[PDB]
């Protein structure tokens, strides 16, 4: 009802988040993973769905879509055609480890979830696209595949189902733009890593032209236990709409940088301070956090305070969660550097098939530099911001938003640093 | 791919010689019709205006292009050879 | 510029360059293909060129060619895909490519400290190969080890949570024939904080725990 804070173990779902207990399968039964998996699978795929509802879970990837609702949209009667399930593990998103702390310290529930999803919407198979630069994270993901198939949990009787099931791993070639659930589905099928639009929807048509239903990897990993300790349980966490145990990020200019698990709508403050050893030289030092990846809007130590670390009130905060990859600055920041070489990251990972972000995106990072430098005068800030509403909702993807929303957060809070440096400049000539 | 001068009907007359000047290499004619284009707004009216002047004309009925299906899921198929490999 | 998208023949890189896939290769390469349905072999694209690209350590215009050749692909579809990811290496590089992440999540980590210190040590620019051939340095993007910052990453292998004495000590190393153990060089193992566990320091409960009742 209030006071979403603290959370106890007991209640926390990745166990072995920090490499302290087996990552095998000895771990993962001991840990409470493969367990009445046949009861699960015997139960219906609508009864997943149910679980999946009723416990609120929203997606993880960035965006927040209720699962669900996206499951049940491949719910369907099948048309001749195999249909499958993409999980997304290409965590590009400067801020964000989670997923591979999953795929390196507990797999299984990778595994378990691909599967329970998998009867949910009526697949044949998962592939797991995994970024490329995750060779070791990928090793122990197929060697736990190779556990589970000898042990029979995933194959010709998935642990005695009549559901046959595979599992199959795919790396990426490093890039960040292959993310998305198109793209993604590009790369697997060998093109480029291209989105395509939508219409049409991965559901109808996706990947091998089949039926696709694309889904983060904590989404999945969390699948089963919510389907076995159930959604009202993990609906208790968190407020109404936005609800769960999600996996938390803190980096940049803090001192004891981690990774956590916590309750949704937590205030960051503690987020920061409980879990982390907050900023290096204290609150007052804060000069302003992204609260979730590089694609989300800055918001400066003002509404930092009171504000909750979930979706809705970040969204009220002119800004988003993401993957909740908390970047901290401090004074010591040349915060306008820091946007730019966002800008510049955005920069060398878009695709380019859609003009907006391929030319305005290099028109902002020079527009950036300049600005790091002051050589601009302050009647060009207007325009960036024109240029970057002109980006915004006119491209294929939602990279273009991304490389436009920092844009407008420092635009929204730190102009007057950016006059100055025009100032300075003009001083200087 | 502008379809705009695709509306209107025209009355252009049969071409007639052009030669060079010597002088300077120039294009002369003979032909004070050479440059004569009208606009009218359907078929009749220009054949009224032809034999109402006298002429003699052959029509060409106007070609519209036909309805085509189109879609962007065609390009990505399980079985079809509509399946591109060009994103 | 130094990724210049076009390719002119030369001696080292034409399509009479010997490239070749090795009879193991050729069982993995079935393998792969076989990972995929059976009218969908055009998809084994990424995985065979990087494997091709670990045999070889560099991507010439033959091998692309003979893995278009072995999956019956147009040369173009392959030449795309190598120009587009980054992973794929078209020019020759060192026995150990070194990739420094210099995103704000680690540039605010103090990441050009341990740039120069590379630019140092080695006697490179932030893009050039070495004359022994062995050391290859470039700037990259995220990594996933935002919270392990800085870090590099040297051929397939992690080194995070360092500083400049901690890169001098992995690269005197490697100038002596030894591969280093990945992860973290402070104190943590992981992503775990550095103090102490304030997350699960308790034990886990195991199985049945938490168990709805039907089901
Ligand atoms: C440029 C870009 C990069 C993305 N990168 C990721 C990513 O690394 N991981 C991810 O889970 N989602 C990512 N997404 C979001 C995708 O839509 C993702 O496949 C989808 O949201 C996952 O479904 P879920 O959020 O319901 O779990 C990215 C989107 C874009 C536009
Ligand atoms: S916004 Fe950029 S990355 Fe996204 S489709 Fe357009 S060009 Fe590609
Ligand atoms: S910003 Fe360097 S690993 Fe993420």
């Amino acid at each position: 009802k209030t006071s979403f804070g603290s959370l106890k173990d007991e209640d926390r779902i990745f166990t072995n988040l920090y490499g302290r207990h087996d990552w095998r399968l000895k771990g993962a039964l001991r840990r409470g993973d493969w367990y009445k998996t046949k009861e699960i699978l015997l139960k219906g795929p609508d009864w997943i769905l149910g679980e999946m509802k009723t416990s609120g879970l929203r997606g993880r990837g960035g965006a927040g879509f209720p699962t669900g609702l996206k499951w049940s949209f491949m719910n369907k009667p099948s048309d001749g055609r195999p249909k499958y399930l993409v999980v997304n593990a290409d965590e590009g998103e400067p801020g964000t480890c989670k997923d591979r702390e999953i795929m390196r310290h507990d797999p299984h529930k990778l595994v378990e979830g691909c599967l329970v999803g998998g009867r949910a919407m009526g697949a044949r198979a998962a592939y797991i696209y995994i970024r490329g630069e995750f060779y070791n994270e990928a090793s122990n993901l197929q060697v736990a595949i190779r556990e589970a198939y000898e042990a029979g949990l995933i194959g010709k009787n998935a642990c005695g189902s009549d559901y046959d099931f595979d599992v199959f791993v795919v790396r990426g070639a490093g890039a960040y733009i292959c993310g998305e659930e198109t793209a993604l589905i590009e790369s697997i099928e060998g093109k480029q890593g291209k989105p395509r639009l939508k219409p049409p929807f991965p559901a109808d048509v996706g990947v091998f032209g089949c039926p696709t239903t694309v889904a983060n990897v904590e989404t999945v990993a969390v699948s089963p236990t919510i389907c076995r300790r159930g959604g009202t349980w993990f609906a208790g966490f968190g407020r109404e709409r936005n609800s769960g145990t999600k996996l938390f990020n803190i980096s940049g200019h803090v001192n004891h940088p981690c990774t956590v698990e916590e309750e949704m709508s937590v205030p960051l403050k503690e987020l920061i301070e409980k879990h982390a050893g907050g900023v290096t030289g204290g609150w007052d030092n804060l000069l302003a956090v992204i609260p979730g990846g590089s694609s989300t809007p800055l918001i400066p130590k003002s509404v930092c305070e009171t504000v909750l670390m979930d979706f809705d009130a970040l969204v009220q905060a002119q800004t988003g969660l993401g993957t909740a990859a908390v970047i901290v600055m401090d004074r010591s920041t040349d915060i306008v550097k820091a946007i730019a070489r966002l800008i510049e990251f955005y920069k060398h990972e878009s695709c380019g098939q859609c003009t907006p972000c391929r030319e305005g995106v290099d028109w902002m990072n020079k527009v950036m530099a300049r600005f790091v430098k002051g050589d601009a005068r302050p009647a060009e800030i207007d325009s960036l911001w024109e240029i970057s509403k002109q980006i915004e909702g006119h491209t294929i993807c939602a990279l273009g938003d991304g490389a436009a929303w920092p844009v407008q957060g420092l635009i929204r809070h730190f102009r007057p640093e950016l006059e100055d440096r025009m100032q300075r400049f003009a001083q200087q000539h | 791919s502008g379809v705009n001068n695709t509306k209107k009907w025209k009355m252009e007359f049969d071409t007639r010689e052009r030669w060079e000047n010597p002088l300077m290499g120039w294009a002369s004619t003979a032909d004070p019709l050479s440059n004569m284009v009208l606009t009218f707004s359907a078929k009749e009216d220009a054949i009224a205006f032809a034999e109402k002047n006298g002429w003699s004309y052959d029509v060409e009925e106007k070609k519209v292009p036909k309805p085509k299906s189109k879609s962007y899921g065609a390009n990505f198929s399980w079985n079809k050879r509509t399946r591109v490999s060009t994103k | 510029g130094g990724a210049l998208f076009v390719h002119r023949d030369t001696p080292e890189n034409n399509p009479d360059t010997p490239f070749d896939f090795t009879p193991e290769n050729y069982k993995r390469i079935e393998a792969i293909v076989k990972n995929y349905p059976e009218g969908h072999q055009a998809a084994a694209v990424l995985p065979v060129l990087d494997l091709a690209q670990r045999q070889n350590g560099w991507l010439p215009i033959s091998a692309m060619n003979k893995v278009a050749e072995v999956l019956q692909v147009p040369p173009m579809r392959v030449y795309e895909v190598a120009t587009f990811y980054t992973m794929y290496n078209r020019k020759p590089v060192g026995k150990y490519h070194i990739q420094v992440c210099t995103t704000t999540p680690c540039m605010l980590r103090d990441s050009d400290s341990i740039l120069e210190t590379l630019q140092r040590k080695l006697g490179i620019k932030v893009g050039e190969t070495t004359p022994d051939k062995l050391f290859t340095l470039i700037e990259v993007e995220c990594l996933g080890a935002c919270v392990n910052a800085p870090m590099v990453q040297i051929n397939d292998n992690y080194y995070e949570d360092l500083t400049p004495k901690d890169i001098e000590e992995i690269i005197d190393e490697l100038k002596a024939g030894k591969v280093p153990k990945p992860g973290p060089r402070s104190g943590r193992f992981c992503c775990e904080p550095a103090g102490g566990l304030t997350s699960l320091t308790e034990p886990p409960k195991g199985p049945g725990f938490g168990v709805q009742a039907g089901l």
